């Protein structure tokens, strides 16, 4: 994740994300493409609320 | 139906055929006369006033 603040700007857009099933109970990780990926703002400050 | 991008699934072609059906529910409301209404209604007698 050490880059720069454009270069890692546009990297979080694109790849820094994940996916969770919305089928299941529980909190299961979606193989790509299924369905759409899932923006987290915690990823790029690494800090919890 | 919306095309897709590549790397995903392609959405099939469906066709939904569904049948609706019809309500019943008659009304009544009676009305009534007497014996002696009809009498006179139809027979007078002796036509003094």
């Amino acid at each position: 994740a050490n880059k720069t603040l454009f270069k890692t700007i546009d990297e979080y857009l694109l790849r820094a994300k994940d996916c969770i099933r919305g089928d299941t109970d529980t909190q299961y990780v979606c193989v790509e493409g299924t369905e759409q990926l899932i923006e987290n703002p915690c990823r790029l400050t690494q800090e919890a609320l | 139906r919306v095309a897709s991008g590549a790397g995903l699934p392609t959405s099939r072609q469906t066709t939904i055929m569904v049948t609706k059906y019809s309500e019943k529910s008659p009304i009544t409301i009676p009305f009534e006369l007497s014996a002696a209404c009809l009498t006179y209604l139809r027979e007078t007698f002796e036509g003094t006033i």
